[PDB]
């Protein structure tokens, strides 16, 4: 098959837009593992994006944690959604002419969106970063929302049907890709939100054995609270409810959802629990072995060379609870809000009064008792810390302590429109400094903006080709180069060794460590 | 379709599984495991955790180290190759072990073994204790896990001699082991 | 009554060996409050040192709560305290011919030792410190071990008769010291150890009415541990049953005690708990109206300038247990060695569990798990901070919440034979870097040295004559100066603003508040 | 010797004290005060916390703020002037206050009171709450010191009306008050 060319400094790129991975999941094949593809007769119009996966955005919208460009922009997100289809299995892809400023390149696969229920892989222009690094970079769109994770707990409907969606688009590129001048032994799937979860989940997985090497999960992981729903049946009940599909049986229950029309399922509304999720990835018993967390700690996986890291302040959104207000963040507000914190998480809740309260210590900052901003500052790093900084360290340990080769990071950059903050890091990755303001991201692209664009892109494209960001293309942008002095030692148990991204470039060891520590070492040895 | 699905044998024990085939396969250190996976096509087995394409697995005198979770990715080439999975939670109860210390009148005494799965610490003086004057702990560095007597004050009849009782609650055949130390 | 003249760069002082200020408690005038001098019908002989009073160094040790010359040097510190006797209520002066390198020059009375037990102000050669400040210092000695504070709880032996012994020496001040050139305006208590602790209870009292204006507790205070003993019948139970004198009755008891030999009755051994003291000031309900906390609290005292401080690493001797050992301090010793810290303490004991764990979590440095000497240096300041610093800062808050005005301050300097210790302020307070190493202070006293013996006498001297220590002699040592640039702001319950001593001199704010918070705020809260 | 020795007059309440005279003088807002300091001798009483050289000591409408220890430092010096001191422990409830807040369903009522001594927060709904879904508690930062109800999920029917019943346990002949708040 064939498709199409574009160009703006650098090497000019082929897109591929509008390439199945998959017969689509239509009629009892919804709620089914995607069969392979349908044969293609003719060659095939690669040329226009495909359509987006059955989503809602106009009411049911889980804020807290989706990337900020999302929210902020959502009159310009809402454009690449507005074309639905249940028929949504096709993937894109970005390869390039010549080398950017036919040996096999390697494969880039991204996951996406924020959400379990939001996104698609086409918001994501990955051209640049494929002319610029010289690989072949892949977006896609994988089942969604109700349709992505339903289940019952039964053979009736396993769930995980949005990760089996991403599995077999890998396993396209595995036995395609060859032909674009891809490389099937150096693929490397990269995520951001859920994206990440999901890049973590599969490599837990068996399902994923001969399709990827590489892996870089941006901000998010596996063992968080809203990675993974332990608690199928209950949402899928109100779901259910909802359209009068809530039979007694499993299987019948199920086979009634099938008829109602897709546009009618989604669009539906029900809230999980505050910090869970309702839909999303579920323990199967086949493409998620056991809990995560336990097949972590136990060696349950195979050593994939992982990239984790995480920015400053990421869920700056947490914060924007009473962020209008200053004369601060409340004084008794920020007892409350804790207190639902340690409920919904940690509320067993036998102790908890003492978990509440030693938890408030250690994050409001005895310098100044009185400020309100030295806890709003405080609250956006407890929640932070909680719900990726702590959790994709433990990952990374479990990662290294059984010998995966891993790199770890933090990133430490905005660009003002209107702290650096979950989302913010992802324009730099996909090079968006180097084309202009897009609709999504507005911001004034300073000379520096665009260094750190390149940096980025120069380690993780690096990282695809070798296991090792830092080897391959040397650290340079003269075209001083702030990073050519550093090197970003390799991650390990002992030396928490990251590297520091942003306008101040270094490595340091043991990334807040403190607070690390109070949450994976003591908390949960108070029960 | 191109099928698999496990069926345990060798030396198994105290049997429990899920709704798909035996999510645990336990074994104790010492003996022998054997894991025969069955096939509907034919296809070509495949053991992993260089891909082995024995169809039964089997390891002499497994130890410590060799558990974990293993697949079988029969194919032919019939659809997807199934891939069923299984755990290999392999077990002991090692020699415990006792170290101790001293001053004004507290004496401590700690207990670690390394065991799988995490054994339970019982403390003896002729007849079991637990908590009047006296304490029982666990703490944060269970390099073992561990266990701590400790005496408070040493009153005139605290002065006998104690037992530190482990215990994997007599699970895949594993005798309850423990450790004596005297006091003056 | 007249005396002996000294001389050694400095102006020329005379010295009062010997001058006493009560009749000395010597039959049923033993556990009796101390009644006035006895007249003197002679021109007193106050030409050599007055002997000690009763205690014993060979054995009945309080090692940990000593000042470190004290228990390094013990060959040295035995030869003041070898000339024993029961009639001991004697104080020294030490007053100037001129103004060191005619207005009434102000009183710095130096309450003293280190435990109740052991000590006297003649150990303490307050000479210098009077020629260069142009003030008049005095060393007295009060009754110790047994003979200062018995109790039964009865009106048959109250207790708190050291201090009544202080409070009269006080007095003896007020009234005569008028004609050494002295001021009954000015006084000033200031201490160290226990003399602290004693400063800070004077404070409480009433009866130390019109007697003093100013005070300083150099290391230590009221509410710690082992400065007040709430528990004062059961040791001295165990010290009657040792001389057969513990019958059933209160007052029988008592009158036994006189008539056994004083040398025979301290010299006796008993050990109090861990952490406390049996001998020692208790709640009378006359000198001690009530628990001192509450007193502090509820502001049951009047308005003394205070100057309250602490030294960097305080209770070193709490980490002399395994200190000649050198892979660190142990690992799971740490442990140990905290648990019985919460038992001793706050081992009440009903969810102790979680108090351990959580203050070993606070001092655990997490950035090397490993090393044991970066659990060793954090044993030492968990100590220091509980049984100093903290207390330290809450009595200056409430001092301040009532509007004395009060300055704080931290030190930081040894001077090396074999971290700042507790104690180590001392010679530099009594200027002993000017005339060269003593007996009981070794060490190689630098060019530097010097200067902070100046600068800190300087402050001190300052105090006394104005309740302002960077107010009358301004910060000079020309004779660059390194205290020239630098104010010395008054402490407060918000920005706890405090001077930094040291060779890097300055203001800070909220000493190490983090742990100061722990303490105060979060701990005896769990339960 | 030059002695002294308090006797209580005014408005006490239930007496307690100790070995020595009256610790504690306990007295409730609004009512007068009267201290009387006895003498032997003769010697010149003096009440202080200026010195007032009153022999009884008196404070029509005493405030909160008048509260604290007062000595009596009577004396002609025949030897130590005698001092024996008292606590005045001023009495008070006032007019308890009630904020609020909301969120998916958790509600909380904030009930502060400033009191003398320390008060006890009671919770109803018609009749007294305590733990099914719902909780109490205290916090850190006692500005009162304060009581919180939390609703955890609001359930079909505890959308009723609450009282924050404080009280000083009747003490010193001061009623309890109590504060309602409605839920929709």
């Amino acid at each position: 098959v064939r498709g199409v060319r574009r160009e703006l400094i650098l090497g000019p790129v082929v897109q591929f837009l509008g390439v199945p991975y998959a017969t689509p999941p239509l009629g009892a094949r919804r709620f089914q593992p995607p069969e392979a593809p349908a044969s293609w007769p003719g060659v095939r119009n690669a040329t226009t994006l495909p359509p987006a996966c059955p989503q809602n955005l106009h009411g049911a919208l889980p804020a807290i944690m989706l990337p900020v460009w999302f929210t902020d922009n959502l009159e310009a997100a809402a454009t690449y959604v507005q074309n639905q289809s249940e028929d949504c299995l096709y993937l894109n892809l970005y390869v390039p002419t010549e080398d950017g400023p036919s040996g096999k390149k390697p494969v880039m696969l991204f996951l996406h969106g924020g959400s379990y229920m939001e996104g698609t892989g086409n918001m994501f222009d990955g051209s640049v970063l494929a002319a610029y690094g010289n690989v072949i970079v892949a977006t896609l769109n994988y089942r969604l929302g109700v349709l992505g994770f339903l289940s019952t707990g039964d053979q009736a409907a396993k769930g995980n049907y949005g990760l089996l969606d991403q599995i077999q688009a890998l396993r396209w590129l595995s036995e395609n890709i060859a032909h674009f001048g891809g490389d099937p032994e150096r693929i490397t799937i990269f995520g951001s939100g859920a994206g990440a979860s999901c890049v973590n989940l599969l490599i837990l997985s068996h399902h994923s054995e001969g399709l990827f090497q590489k892996a870089i999960a941006q901000s998010g992981t596996a063992i968080s609270s809203w990675s993974v729903n332990y608690q199928p049946l209950k949402y899928t009940r109100l779901l259910a409810a909802k359209v009068g599909c809530d039979r007694e049986d499993s299987t019948e229950a199920v086979e009634c959802l099938r008829r109602k029309s897709s546009r009618e399922l989604v669009d539906q509304d029900v809230q999980p629990a505050r910090y869970h999720i309702a839909f999303g990835p579920v323990v199967d018993g086949d493409v998620v072995p056991d809990d995560p967390e336990i097949l972590m700690q136990q060696g349950e996986f195979l050593n994939y060379d992982m990239l984790i890291g995480v920015n400053q302040g990421e869920g700056l959104k947490f914060v924007e609870d009473s962020a209008e207000s200053e004369d601060g963040v409340s004084a008794s507000a920020f007892d409350f809000t804790v207190s639902n914190f340690v409920d919904n998480l940690y509320g067993y809740p036998e102790g908890k009064d003492v978990l509440r309260e030693t938890i408030k210590f250690m994050y409001t900052d005895w310098a100044d008792r009185d400020n309100g901003e030295m806890r709003r500052k405080t609250l956006l790093a407890l929640f932070t810390d909680h719900q990726w900084v702590a959790p994709a360290v433990a990952t990374a340990k479990l990662h290294a302590d059984y010998q995966s080769p891993v790199y770890f990071y933090t990133f430490y950059h905005h660009c003002q429109a209107e702290d650096a903050a979950h989302g913010d890091e992802l324009p730099y990755v996909f090079g968006v400094p180097m084309v202009g303001a897009t609709d999504l991201f507005p911001c004034n692209f300073s000379k520096n903006d665009v260094m750190l664009s390149a940096v980025v892109m120069t380690y993780w494209t690096n990282f695809a080709k070798t296991g090792d960001p830092n080897q391959p293309v040397p650290q340079d942008t003269k075209f001083p180069n702030r990073f050519e002095e550093v090197v970003w030692s390799k991650f390990n148990s002992k030396e928490k060794q990251y590297l520091h991204i942003g306008l101040k470039p270094r490595v340091r060891d043991n990334y807040r460590a403190n607070k690390v520590a109070f949450w994976l070492e003591l908390v949960p040895h108070l029960h | 379709p191109a099928q698999a699905q496990i069926v345990h044998a060798g030396q198994a024990c105290v049997v429990k599984e899920d709704n798909i085939s035996e999510r645990v396969y336990t074994i104790r250190e010492g003996d022998t495991l054997m894991l025969q996976c069955l096939v509907t096509g034919r296809p070509q087995v495949r053991w992993t955790k260089e891909t082995s394409v024995f169809e039964t697995l089997r390891i002499e005198r497994i130890a410590r180290t060799q558990g974990g979770r293993y697949y079988c990715k029969a194919e032919n080439g019939v659809g997807v190759p199934a891939i069923k999975s299984i755990r290999v939670d392999v077990q002991y109860l090692d020699e415990p072990m006792l170290t101790v210390h001293q001053t004004v009148k507290t004496v401590f005494l700690r207990c670690t073994v390394n065991s799988n799965p995490p054994a339970r610490f019982i403390w003896k003086r002729g007849s079991d204790t637990l908590s009047n004057g006296v304490d029982i702990y666990e703490p944060l560095y269970t390099q073992g896990e561990t266990k701590v007597l400790k005496l408070k004050n040493l009153r005139p009849q605290d002065y006998a001699s104690y037992t530190c009782q482990v215990s994997v609650r007599n699970v895949c055949g594993i005798p309850d082991k423990a450790i004596t130390f005297r006091l003056t």
